[PDB]
């Protein structure tokens, strides 16, 4: 049914500009209202743009504070609806939302799309550094430490050891985020068997498995 | 402009309870108010528009009300797969604007929390560095202080924390902390203690290592 999919998101420097995308099926897209919604870091949602259906004649709605920065639109022959940003800074790091508008002029958000993460600063990207966690049911683990910027996902044997597994959300400091998960195995499984725990970190192409060895001491 | 002010960023319940999340307005804005859901890692879900009426697809266990400035999403009998984050917006003016939100807690009993302390890895103290991890995984409730002790000395430079959401399984917390040193630094000192403080424990929980065992 109604999908939407975001993309256009990542890594940009204060100062810049970039147009982020959106993606719809599921309905006839030009019937429909559609908007740009913003979710920063521990803060409420602010919307930030409407546009109208042909029937009303694709008029905007905008934010005052965004008016003369953000510019909203629709592809002309295609389902995909635009959001142009200039003059970037570090307030506007948050995800983005597309969503599909009901209630005519009391717009209201029916469906929303996954979003994508914009992150302006002017931080070098750097992969990060992956070290084990060695010590009935024993308790292993993976610190990750000195990355930037987010995301990092992490898996446990390849996405087959998913119980009593936790992921600690990343922390910043000084430019670089750190992040640590924990995973707890019976001990009649470990070290008898392997237990390696996988990091990725797409914005540096890297994938790095590390294997949880004992310790003597 | 109009301001959606949801008074409580938390509210404890229990599954198969009632709760009342209640929204307030800065000024009249008649029945003009939608309710969301937003789980973590997962996008906003509408639940209610036109103050009451619910989305399809959305069960009957949520119910909308309210008129003028005061508006409440009730959920009778809380499941499992409630816990989620709820905010109210309206759409009498623009622009439009949201609530900051309110998440529901789920109760349960107290639990003291399984500590467990890491050395070094030798990946890291090859490149010159040495931290100090200590997991502190399924507690409850989720108030809880950890301290670090090197040598018996109490340590808060160079400590980093990170909390979970509350589990979905046994709705319990967890809680990691590195304690990030140089190697030379390291190398200067002996016990490493890791302190949980926690209300189920008159004294707190301790786990430790020397380095000369080691
Ligand atoms: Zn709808
Ligand atoms: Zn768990
Ligand atoms: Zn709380
Ligand atoms: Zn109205
Ligand atoms: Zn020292």
């Amino acid at each position: 049914e109604v999908k939407l999919v975001e993309s256009g998101g990542g890594l940009v420097q204060p100062g810049g500009s970039l147009r982020l995308s959106c993606v719809t099926s599921g309905f006839t897209f030009t019937d429909y209202y559609m908007s740009w919604v913003r979710q920063p870091p521990g803060k409420a949602l602010e919307w930030l743009a409407f546009i109208r259906n042909k029937v009303n004649g694709y008029t905007t709605e905008y934010r005052a504070s965004v008016k003369g920065r953000f510019t909203i639109s629709r592809d002309s022959s295609q389902s995909i609806l635009y959001l142009q940003v200039n003059t970037l800074r570090a307030e506007d790091s948050a995800t983005y939302y597309c969503a599909r508008d009901r209630g005519g002029n009391g717009v209201y958000f029916d469906y929303w799309g996954q979003g994508t993460t914009l992150t302006v600063s002017s931080a070098k990207t750097t992969p990060p550094s992956v070290y084990p966690l060695a010590p009935s049911m024993v308790t292993l683990g993976c610190l990750v430490k000195g990355y930037f910027p987010e995301p990092v996902t992490v898996t446990w044997n390849s996405g087959s050891l998913s119980s009593g597994v936790h992921t600690f959300p990343a922390v910043l400091q000084s430019d670089l985020y750190t992040l640590s998960s924990s995973v707890t195995v019976p001990s009649s499984t470990w070290p008898s068997e392997t237990v390696t725990c996988n990091v990725a970190h797409p914005a540096s192409s890297t994938k790095v498995d590390k294997k949880i060895v004992p310790r003597d001491c | 402009d109009i301001v959606m002010t949801q008074s409580h960023k938390f509210m404890s319940t229990s599954v198969g309870d009632r709760v009342s999340i209640t929204c307030k307005a800065s000024q009249d804005v008649g029945t003009d108010v939608a309710w969301y859901q937003q789980k973590p890692g997962q996008s906003p879900k509408l639940l209610i528009y036109w103050a009451s009426i619910r989305h399809t697809g959305v069960p009957d266990r949520f119910t909308g009300s309210g008129s003028g400035t005061d508006f409440t999403l009730t959920i009778s009998n809380v499941q499992s797969e409630d816990l989620a984050d709820y905010f109210c917006q309206q759409y009498s003016s623009y622009p439009l604007t949201f609530g900051a939100g309110t998440k529901l807690e789920l109760e349960r009993a107290d639990a003291a929390p399984t500590v467990s302390i890491f050395p070094p890895s030798s990946e890291q103290l090859t490149s010159g560095g040495a931290s100090v991890v200590c997991f502190l995984n399924n507690f409850y409730p989720k108030d809880i202080n950890v301290k670090w002790k090197i040598d018996g000395s109490e340590r808060q430079n160079g400590v980093l924390n990170s909390w979970t959401d509350q589990d979905s399984k046994d709705s319990t917390y967890s809680m990691s902390s590195t304690l990030t040193l140089t190697k030379d630094e390291y190398e200067r000192h002996n016990s490493y203690t890791c302190e949980a403080t926690h209300k189920t424990s008159t004294s707190p929980i301790v786990k430790s290592f020397n380095r000369n065992e080691c």
